[PDB]
């Protein structure tokens, strides 16, 4: 018979592993909300006051996040978006320039 | 009890476009102004979660009965 | 496809049993 | 329960298949958080916080289910 179908699997087992996908989890979050952030801007739904305080914020938190899951297995941040398909260009190009569109 | 297959499958169909009506309508009273946010959230979120299992079953069921 | 983004062909190897 | 009458076969493909329909929803939830926006309905500081603390989630059912799918066998 085939045992490993009838346990369900978890996402980490110690501390440690916790520890790192907090941290991932909190740089796609950021990531992904950057991505929502430029798109508002595009569709014109948001002020150019409070898309540059809001962006220039997530940049910041940005910077620390990836940080944060730098290491051995994650060099960069296209890796990191290669490893969980996060397709975000406008994310990207935000960090890219380290500033907000404006 | 004993219901034929494209019987169990009607009925699954009509199941999930139920659901999916549900939650259209949920969307657009929301984007409506109509519905408040975080009751929109936790509700829609669990409702289209079962959406997607109905597709789901329901692309095994109509692969069952060999389209 | 492995992606639950790119549609319901993710699910294309998981078996289903009727009851 | 018309949901009961097909279901996967073992408990680690009913868990694939919440993974699955648990993203999906998310993203659901995210893209008409994004059309709320445009519309006006809610403001850009609560639109932020619900996409951010969705997207937290949403990471953690996709890296779970690159565990279970590879721990089942299928593509990856």
């Amino acid at each position: 018979n085939k045992p490993e179908l009838y346990e369900e699997v978890k996402l980490y087992k110690n501390a440690r592993e916790r520890e790192k996908y907090d941290n991932m989890a909190e740089l796609f979050a950021v990531v992904k909300t950057m991505q929502a952030l430029e798109k508002a801007y595009i569709k014109d739904c948001v002020s150019p006051s409070e898309y540059t305080a809001a962006c220039s914020r997530l940049l910041v938190q940005y910077k620390a996040a990836f940080r944060q899951v730098q290491g051995s297995e994650i060099s960069s941040i296209d890796e990191f978006c290669r490893k969980f398909r996060l397709d975000c260009p406008l994310a990207m190009e935000r960090i890219k320039e380290d500033r907000p569109i404006t | 009890s004993s219901a034929s297959l494209e019987t169990l499958l009607a009925l699954l169909q009509a199941e999930g476009a139920k659901i999916e009506e549900d939650t259209e309508n949920m969307a657009e009273k929301f984007l409506d102004g109509e519905l408040p946010l975080d009751s929109f959230i936790d509700v829609y979120q669990s409702k289209r979660k079962l959406a997607h299992m109905r597709r789901v079953k329901i692309e095994k069921l109509q692969e069952m009965v060999l389209k | 496809n492995a992606s639950s983004l790119y549609g319901i062909s993710a699910m294309d190897g998981v078996p289903f049993t009727l009851h | 329960d018309i949901d009961e009458v097909i279901i996967p076969t073992a408990p680690l493909y009913k868990q694939i298949l919440n993974l699955y329909a648990e993203e999906n929803a998310i993203e659901d939830t995210i893209f008409y958080l994004g059309e709320a926006l445009r519309r006006g309905v809610i403001d850009l500081d609560v639109f932020l916080k619900h996409v951010r603390l969705l997207s937290r989630k949403q990471f953690q059912l996709r890296a779970l289910m690159q565990k279970a799918r590879k721990t089942a066998g299928l593509s990856d």
